[PDB]
RNA sequence: CGGCCCCCUGGACGAAGACUGACGCUCAGGUGCGAAAGCGUGGGGAGCAAACAGGAUUAGAUACCCUGGUAGUCCACGCCGUAAACGAUGUCGACUUGGAGGUUGUGCCCUUGAGGCGUGGCUUCCGGAGCUAACGCGUUAAGUCGACCGCCUGGGGAGUAC
């Protein structure tokens, strides 16, 4: 099993979802035996540069050990919601189970 | 006969040569110069620069063991960076 | 301190070696590692991926 | 007469250059490196200069003319006193190249230098448009301050006691060329190979100079004494 | 690859006599043995000495006499590329005889001199001046 | 290279202040660099020749310096 | 490449000694599978030129192995390639 | 070979040990990889730009300069198989004074903080002996040697003809 680590940015507007959402992921990876080591929904966030026109995104931050075909389900499901503007998973060698430094 | 005993005793007898400072007897009084011993490779012929009074007549004539600060010795002829170290703080 | 790696989402740090304009300062100027100084070259492009750090100093 | 090892510790003797700057040549003269600054072996370099006190002293007892060949300004001073405190010749400023090899020109300075020096001072006439007077002294001051010391050399000299053999390479040179045995004190940054009586030691240091100049005047003056 | 031990073996006296270096040490072997005695015993080397139980290395000590080295010139003959045999009429003098010529014999690694004496060739392993 | 004119800052002030941001920017260069299509082979040439020429004119300027100049 | 375990396992079946990594059988063993695993890599992609030079190194090694074993001892050459099905 | 991310994957390097036990080096024929331009079939085509057109310059200007501009440059899969494909320096191994650096490991030491003393790997410059026609190379040799291969034998004709 493959450490990660996901980012992803919420169009602010889809911000009453997200707690669904974070619950659905989390869900989906328990329910494929995947570990979840830190989870942080950072909030409404003004972005740095305006993304397709619109600014606060809504970033979520979520480390976990999984299995890389259900990050890939993830990736695609990330892909093809119309709610979340970004996303980034990245591999990670050791789970990194510490809060972030924006939370610290 | 033996030379490691003379040496380290010459050793323990510096204070520090490396980095700070260690005393010496002055070698000579120059025009805007003074040259003040130091034990170790080669003399301090330091700037009497840092040592001028308001009244324009310099304070050190010939004998005087200053403060001049030895450090960064062998510096191809000899060794000279500044006298003013400790007697500044 | 000593850090194992530089985090992008550590971004005061970052703020600190990206210039005002966001391009990344030279190693010459900032006088970091090279080995640091390429780690935290990763870390900004992410953070501007991401936009939390700018690609440029234009209007926002 | 010898030097002791307490003396030369006072001295100043052991301390060389910086261990980027030295010689591998002189690599076995070294004991050790304190703080980035070479130590040189005096067990080594006592019983080398005692050798070469002994020649030296030898050499004056056959009556062989030495040339003290230093250049270095800190150096300069005391070179000379030494040559005249045991009646030696000295080259206190910039060698001429070829002061030996070119010797019968640089003979010829020489004569030039003496008559001007005699006109000037035994002649006391003064007059002479005051320019020659100015042009002359200046003359006269270049030649005395250059050549002074091997003016009364006559010939070449039977042996040659350098300071610093880096900084003196010329004469060394030199010496090497016409054969005249080499008296040398050789600090870390120096090549011995030119060298016949490398002598180890620390060519910049005042005191140690000094001490170098001392014993070697000594011996002279004991070998002439006889 | 290494393809000639005593080669190299010339190779590194050569090279220590050019830096001065008192002695010379590399990995022992028996005819690289016999070869030091030869030299040791026409007096080109002061002495040899093998040391160690598993892998043992010689270590020859080198001769120096007026600042120049003793062994002026020391040439491989034979070689693996190329084998050298002599009959005991035609074995070589080198230096025309004041140098020597270590041939391996019938009896043993010995010098020109003594294969001649003996009446038997054999390799020319390499000539020393 | 956003410049804000301060309040009571007089205009050559803050235009002495832009000339010196866009400096240290160095925009200016790079347009000028930019202007035609340098080859790689171009590049990689000046960069080294800069490399040597920085190297030799500093090892002349430590060493090289320690000589009777007159 | 090939994973911990099975290097591990592979020495366990073919190795004289459970700790024999070095024996000639097991090197053999352990690059056979290695090649093994490679080849669905190289059908996939075909212009990993770097890989399968690497591929190559590995088959070249093998073959040279495989002949020292053949010349030293044969019952041993003969045996091995029969359990591992390699063509000659 | 140059944004960032994921998936598959080869090599290099250090550390301690353990294992096999000469299994090695080089390699004619052979086999594979091989910039750019170029060719085939199918896509793509913003920018640049052989050919081409017009405008300048000039005695002329089938060029340099200017405005345009198609193959091509891009993608897929095949071919081609050459370059100043250069370090104009074959591969492998051993030995021989040094200095200042860069990069990446690693051991201990009080890490008095980014340090101190080692010990590797790769790498840039300077330089000694030696070598060299000289220029220069100089522990990454063009120094001292060993193994194997390729190549040269006056300029042109000619890397041309068959
Ligand atoms: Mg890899
Ligand atoms: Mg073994
Ligand atoms: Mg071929
Ligand atoms: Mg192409
Ligand atoms: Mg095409
Ligand atoms: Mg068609
Ligand atoms: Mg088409
Ligand atoms: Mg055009
Ligand atoms: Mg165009
Ligand atoms: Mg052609
Ligand atoms: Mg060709
Ligand atoms: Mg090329
Ligand atoms: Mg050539
Ligand atoms: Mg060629
Ligand atoms: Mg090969
Ligand atoms: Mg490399
Ligand atoms: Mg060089
Ligand atoms: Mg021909
Ligand atoms: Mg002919
Ligand atoms: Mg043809």
């Amino acid at each position: 099993m493959r450490h990660y680590e996901i980012v992803f940015m919420v169009h602010p507007d889809q911000s009453e979802q997200v707690p669904g959402m974070i619950e659905r992921y989390t869900a989906a990876i328990t329910g494929a035996e995947g570990k979840i080591h830190r989870l942080e929904d950072w909030g409404r966030r003004q972005l740095a540069y305006p993304i397709n026109k619109l600014h606060k995104a809504h970033y979520v931050l979520m480390n976990v050990e999984a299995p890389q075909e259900v990050i890939d389900e993830l990736e695609t499901t990330f892909r093809f919601n119309d709610a979340v503007i970004r996303s980034m998973v990245m591999r990670t060698k050791h789970a990194v189970t510490e809060a972030s430094p924006m939370v610290k | 006969e033996s030379f490691a005993q003379l040496f380290e005793e010459s050793l323990k007898e510096i204070e520090t040569r490396p980095g700070s400072i260690v005393r010496g007897v002055v070698v000579a009084i120059d025009k805007d110069v003074v040259l003040v011993d130091a034990g170790l490779k080669s003399e301090s012929a330091i700037p009497a620069e840092q040592f001028k009074n308001a009244q324009g007549e310099l304070e050190i004539q010939v004998g005087d063991e200053v403060d001049v600060a030895l450090d960064a010795v062998e510096d191809g002829f000899g060794e000279t960076l500044l006298s003013r170290e400790k007697a500044k703080r | 301190e000593g850090v194992q790696e530089i985090d992008y989402k550590d971004i005061a740090t970052l703020k600190n070696y990206i210039t005002e304009s966001g391009k990344i300062v030279p190693s010459r100027i900032t006088g970091t590692r090279a080995k640091y100084q390429r780690q935290l070259a990763r870390a900004i492009k992410r953070a501007r991926y991401l936009s939390l750090l700018p690609y440029t100093d234009r209007h926002q | 007469a010898t030097v002791s090892m307490r003396d030369m510790l006072k001295a100043g003797v052991h301390f060389g250059h910086q261990t980027r700057y030295w010689n591998p040549k002189m690599k076995p003269f070294i004991f050790g490196a304190r703080n980035k600054v070479h130590i040189i072996n005096l067990e080594k370099t006592v019983p080398m200069f005692n050798e070469a006190l002994a020649e030296l002293n030898k050499i004056a007892s056959r009556k062989g003319k030495i040339l003290f060949v230093g250049t270095k300004r800190a150096a300069s001073e005391a070179v000379k006193d030494a040559a005249l405190s045991c009646d030696q010749f000295f080259v206190n400023h910039r060698w001429l190249g070829g002061m030996l090899t070119n010797w019968k020109t640089v003979r010829q300075s020489i004569k030039r230098l003496k008559d001007l020096e005699t006109q000037s001072q035994d002649g006391t006439f003064d007059k002479l448009t005051k320019k020659e007077a100015l042009m002359r002294t200046r003359e006269l001051e270049k030649l005395e301050n250059s050549l002074g010391g091997i003016k009364d050399m006559g010939g070449l000299p039977d042996a040659l006691f350098v300071i610093d053999a880096d900084h003196e390479h010329i004469a060394i040179k030199e010496a090497n060329n016409l054969g005249i045995p080499v008296f040398a004190i050789v600090d870390t940054n120096s090549d011995p190979d030119g060298v016949d009586f490398v002598i180890p030691g620390n060519d910049d240091a005042i005191r140690a100079v000094t001490l170098y100049l001392g014993a070697v005047a000594a011996t002279v003056r004991e070998g002439r004494s006889q | 690859s290494m393809q000639d031990p005593i080669a190299d073996m010339l190779t590194r006296i050569r090279n220590g006599q050019a830096a001065n270096k008192a002695a010379v040490t590399m990995p022992s072997s028996k005819l690289k043995v016999a070869i030091a005695n030869v030299l040791k015993e026409e007096g080109f080397i002061e002495d040899f000495k093998v040391e160690g139980d598993t892998k043992p290395e010689l270590e020859l000590t080198l001769k120096y006499f007026q600042g120049k080295a003793v062994v002026e010139s020391i040439q491989r003959v034979s070689r693996p590329g190329l084998r050298i045999y002599k009959r005991k009429d035609e074995l070589p003098k080198v230096m025309a005889g004041l140098g020597i010529a270590v041939v391996s014999t019938s009896k043993g690694v010995m010098t020109d001199r003594a294969a001649r004496q003996a009446g038997l060739g054999g390799e020319i392993i390499c000539y020393v001046a | 290279p956003v410049i804000k004119v301060r309040e009571n800052e007089p205009f050559d002030v803050a235009l002495r202040r832009f000339k010196r941001s866009c400096e240290k920017a160095g925009v200016l260069a790079e347009v000028r660099r930019r202007e035609f299509y340098e080859k790689p082979t171009t590049e990689r040439k000046r960069a080294k020749a800069s490399a040597v020429k920085r190297h030799a004119k500093k090892l002349a300027r430590e060493n090289a310096r320690r000589t009777r100049l007159y | 490449s090939l994973s911990t375990e099975a290097t591990a396992k592979i020495v366990s079946e073919f190795g004289r000694d459970a700790n024999d990594t070095g024996s000639t059988e097991v090197q053999v063993a352990l690059l056979t599978a290695q090649i093994n695993h490679l080849q669905g890599h190289f059908a996939e992609h075909k212009k990993d030129h770097h890989s399968r030079r690497g591929l190559l190194r590995m088959v070249s090694q093998r073959r040279k192995l495989l002949d020292y074993l053949k010349r030293k001892d044969v019952a041993r050459y003969t045996q091995l390639i029969e359990r591992l099905g390699l063509r000659r």
